[PDB]
Order: C-alpha cells, then structure tokens, then sequence
C-alpha cells in the first residue's frame, strides 16, 4: 500500500487538472 | 481478508500526520482542499456533446456538492457511498491492521459504487446520446470521474486523518453553498432583456444601477426587489437568517458537573439547544432531493401512472402529487394564492425535523441512557443532583432539547425559504452549521492550548 | 386527545429556553466575526476560481 501525503495528493489534483485541460486542448487542435 | 485482501492495497493511502499539526496548518490545508475541490468543479468534461438537456440530478447538486458537466459532476458521492455500503456491511456483520482493512474495503467499495454511478449518469441521456458518443467517449467520461471520485476520497482522507479540520463532506457543501451566495451577490455576468446592461451579482447590479440611472429613486427600487435576477432583499434575508441562525446556536443548558473518581476534575458540560447540529436539515434534505430525483424518473418514464402522478408531477418544478407539498413556495403570491401547500409545507417541515431529532438521538447514541452510561464511567455527578438522578435531570433536558431544536432549525428554514433568501433554507442552515461546527473546532483546539 | 401531549411539550420547551444560557453581546460578536470569516474564505475563494476559470473555460472550450 503506496502511503502518500498531503503535497503528494496536491501534485496529483494538480496532474490530472493538468491531464484534462490537455485532452481539451488536444481535442480542439484535432478539430481545427 | 477472504478474497478482497489483494484488492484493498492498490488505492493510495494518506499517511498519519506523524506530527500534531497546528491550527494554522490545518486551515492552510483545509483551503487547499477546498481550492482543489472549487478548481475541479469549475473545469468541464471531456466528451460532452451537449448540455442543453434538463439536469436528472438538479436537487442533489446542493446536498451532494455536485457541478453539472464539470469534474465534480459526482460531487462528494464516492463518500457518501463508500460510507453507506461500509456501514450497511458492518450492520449486517459480513465485513467487519483492522483498520487498515476497512479503509482498502471503503476505498474499493466507493469507487466501484462511483464508477456504476458514472455509468448511471452516461445513461441518463445528459451528455448527450450515449450511443452518438461512442463507447470511447463514454469510457473516457467515466475515467475523467473515477479518477475525479479518486482525489475527492484522497481529499476526505486528507482532511479526516489530521492535515485538516472537519471532513470532506461538511466542507464541500459548506464550500458550494458559500460559493453560490458570494456569486449571487457580486456576480459581474450582466444579462440584458433589452433594458440594458444588469449584472447578476445584486451589489453589482445596485451599483451600476445608481451609476447608470438618471432616476436614482427607480434605481435603488429596481435593485432591491429585482425578481428577474438576485435582489438586495434576498441577501438581508439571507444576512437576518445566518444571524438568527448564530444566535439560536449558542442556545446551551450548561449543566455542572463535577467528578468523582479522580477529584478535582470540576467542569461544565453544555446541552446545546441545536442537540442534533443540522442532522435533521441533512436527512431531510436528503429525503427530498432523492425523493424528487426517484419521481422526476419515474414521470419521465411512467408518465400517466396514477401511482407515479400522486408521487409527484413536473412540468422542472413540481406542480402537483406528494413532491409538491415538500417543496417551498416560489414567492409569498404562492403561499397566498394556495395556502393550504404552505400550511402543509410548514407542518412537514417541523414534523419532520423533529422526528429525525428525536429519532437520531437514540440511533447515534445521544439519548439520555448513553449520557447516564458515561457519567457512570467518569463519575461525572451533578454539582446538585445527587448520583442517583442523573438519569432523571438527562430526561428532562436531552429529549427536549432535541426537540425543540429539530423544531426551530425546521422553522429557520421555513423562514429562509418564505424570506425568498439566497441559498434556500437548507443550503443557508447547512453552510452556517458546518461553519459552527469549524468554530467550535477551532475553541476545543484553542482550550487544548 | 393529543391536545395534553402537545401542551407538555410546548411547556417543556419554554422552560428549557428559560432555562438556557441565552449568549450575550461579547460572544454573540465573536461567533457572527468567525462564521463571517469562514463563509468569506470559501465563498470569495469558490467566486474567484470561478472568476478564473470562466475566460479559461472560454478559451479550452
Ligand atoms: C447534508 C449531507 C451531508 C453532510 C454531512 C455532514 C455535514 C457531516 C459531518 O461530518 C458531521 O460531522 C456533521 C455533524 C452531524 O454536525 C447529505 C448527505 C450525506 C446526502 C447523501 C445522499 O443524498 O446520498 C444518496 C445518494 C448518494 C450518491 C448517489 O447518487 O448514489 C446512487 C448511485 C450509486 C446510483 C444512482 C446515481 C442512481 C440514480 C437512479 C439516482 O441517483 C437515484 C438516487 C438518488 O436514489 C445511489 C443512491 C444512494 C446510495 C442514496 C444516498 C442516500
């Protein structure tokens, strides 16, 4: 069992934030 | 154990603190946490073709925190439900490094219960059709909201292992509806219906309003019973009910008791009139929001149905059927155009509330028994009383203070309701409690010191 | 009927009221000061993001 943080959990909110603007941002480029 | 022990050590884990963390710091994570959470709610997803359709799940957006289309779609409900199918399995005694256990279990069980929801919420028609989607783009909504179910668990546990005050819960709501009364209040997002430029924001709006207008008399009446946006009534509504709110909050029988083991231990122990801290406003709210969602389905579904007509009728608010007399009139023209559905509201809130009171008192162990019980154990006499009437003074207090504050928060909200103020009765009475409940946090921590 | 029941729980309320320790001013105060506070925080952080994010979600979307 992998016993993370709280500075780990931020990094990973942070990361998939992250992961969801560039699927849009990607989506967007895809479509122009 | 059985064949779950592999499964249960694959989700991340927050470690204990190690430390005593200082207030400070827990108010400086708790903001992160909520920060997090706000961040995450107004980000939309992935893979909405539209969202012009009705929202299924409109009246658990405040009970449950949630934000149509956006990350936070679930809301807090990977806990609510991790919590319910912990405590229905402990209950019913199948599943009771114990800990640790039954951390992996309510981590695994909650996010299969997200992910079953988010398919729910696929196949409910919002998003779009699922079947013009594709299935790549409805696998990839439901990955956005496991792994969005994911981190609201790892903020829960942030809070509730010591980073942070409270639990994720009570925050995220508390957080929503704060959030919904600030941008009500000075919103910039300005509507025009041919009048002209009018913001949303009421305080906003009464400024431009004095700016713009050369009759500032028409101005000042426009910007305080505006009904076609937020109004400056609705925020003194709101204002009066939180300070009523506070007021009827520090209600408290104090009585003195002194010990009588280990001497000297003299104290004060505080019987609040709010016995239940808005545990009657919680299920209630729940009641009706589930309650409503279970009838907006069945109408869209069964509509003709006497059975389902009688549940509730919509047109989306209820204008008929057994939801209807649950839900707060409109404006007071309502209450006096039918006033036998707001005498009926009235009737079902207060009833209601105190039951719910009056019966979680005994169900989580407040009622005057459990009291007697651990007076019993640390000799926690009455200064007065003798040891023989603990009992008896408990019975004259507990039950009727939980009733009579069941009966006043019920009549708070009927009062924020009927006031027309931001944030209905419930989310007004839901975020001032949970911040009561930060502040008594914050004394309990201050009297340690 | 029901009348007497209801009648003791009226009467039982009032005087536990009565009874309560009603807040005065220096702790009224400082309890409207704190839930100020706190609702101030989440409610003006929650406005904000929202701020924030509005022209973001523009531009992503
Ligand atoms: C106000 C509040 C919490 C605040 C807590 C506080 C302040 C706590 C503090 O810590 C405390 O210390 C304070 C002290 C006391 O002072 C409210 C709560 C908890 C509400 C829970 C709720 O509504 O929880 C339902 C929905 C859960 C999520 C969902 O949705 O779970 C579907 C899902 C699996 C399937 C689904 C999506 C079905 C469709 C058809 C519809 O959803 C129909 C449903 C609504 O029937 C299945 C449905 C289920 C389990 C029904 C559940 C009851």
């Amino acid at each position: 069992g992998l016993k993370v943080g709280p500075v780990p959990v931020l990094v990973m909110s942070l990361l998939f934030i992250a992961s969801v603007f560039m699927l849009h941002i990607w989506g967007k480029y895809t479509r122009s | 154990l059985e064949v779950i022990k592999p499964f249960c050590v694959i989700l991340p884990e927050i470690q204990k603190p190690e430390r005593k963390i200082q207030f400070k710091e827990k108010v400086l994570w708790t903001a992160i946490t909520l920060f997090i959470f706000l961040v995450c709610c107004q980000i939309p997803l992935f893979g909405i073709m539209s969202s012009d359709s009705a929202d299924p799940f409109y009246w658990m957006r405040v009970i449950l925190a949630s934000n149509r289309g956006t990350l936070m779609e679930l809301g807090i409900s990977p806990i609510v439900t991790s919590g319910l199918i912990m405590q229905l399995l402990a209950g019913a005694k199948i599943i009771e490094k114990d800990r640790a256990l039954f951390n992996g279990a309510q981590k695994l069980f909650g996010m299969i219960i997200t992910i079953g929801q988010s398919i729910v919420y696929v196949m409910t028609g919002m998003y779009g059709d699922p079947s013009e989607m594709g299935a790549g783009i409805c696998l990839l909504i439901t990955i956005q909201l496991f792994v969005a179910g994911l981190i609201v668990l790892l903020l829960d546990e942030l809070l509730q292992k010591g980073y942070g005050l409270g639990s994720g819960i009570s925050l995220f709501i508390a957080t929503n509806i704060c959030e919904t009364i600030v941008w009500k209040a000075f919103s910039p997002t300005t509507v025009n219906t041919g009048r002209g430029m009018e913001f949303e924001g009421a305080i906003i709006a009464l400024f431009h309003l004095l700016a713009t207008r050369t009759d500032k008399v028409r101005a000042l009446r426009e910007a305080f019973y505006r009904q076609n946006l937020p109004n400056l009534m609705n925020l003194i509504a709101t204002i009066f009910v939180f300070a009523v709110v506070i007021y009827f909050q520090g209600f408290r029988y104090e009585l003195p008791i002194r010990s009588t083991k280990v001497r000297g231990q003299i104290g004060i122990y505080p019987i609040k009139l709010f016995y239940t801290s808005n545990i009657p406003i919680i299920l209630q709210s729940a009641l009706v929001s589930n309650l409503y969602v279970i009838s907006q389905m069945l109408s869209a579904r069964f509509s003709g149905n006497l059975l389902v007509s009688l549940l509730g009728t919509w047109s989306a608010y209820p204008v008929g059927g057994l939801c209807y007399y649950l839900s707060p009139p409109e404006s007071f023209g309502s209450v006096l155009e039918d006033p036998v559905h707001a005498v009926v509201y009235i009737v079902f809130m207060l009833g209601s509330c105190a039951f719910f009171s009056k019966t979680w008192i005994e169900v989580s162990g407040s009622s005057p028994r459990d009291i007697a019980k651990q007076f019993k154990d640390q000799g926690m006499v009455i200064n007065g009383k003798r040891e023989t009437s603990i009992y008896r003074e408990l019975k004259k207090i507990i039950p009727t203070a939980a009733a009579f504050g069941g009966l006043c928060i019920g009549a708070l909200s009927v009062l924020a309701d009927f006031l027309g103020a931001i944030g209905s009765g419930t989310g007004i009475l839901l975020a001032v409690t949970i911040i009561y409940q930060y502040f008594e946090i914050f004394v309990k921590e201050q009297s340690e010191v | 009927q029901f009348v007497e029941p209801s009648r003791q729980f009226v009467k039982d309320s009032i005087r536990l009221v009565k009874r309560c320790t009603k807040p005065d001013r220096k702790e009224f105060q400082k309890i409207a000061m704190a839930t100020a506070i706190g609702f101030a925080i989440m409610g003006f952080i929650g406005f904000f993001v929202k701020l924030i994010h509005i022209p973001i979600n523009n531009i992503i979307v």
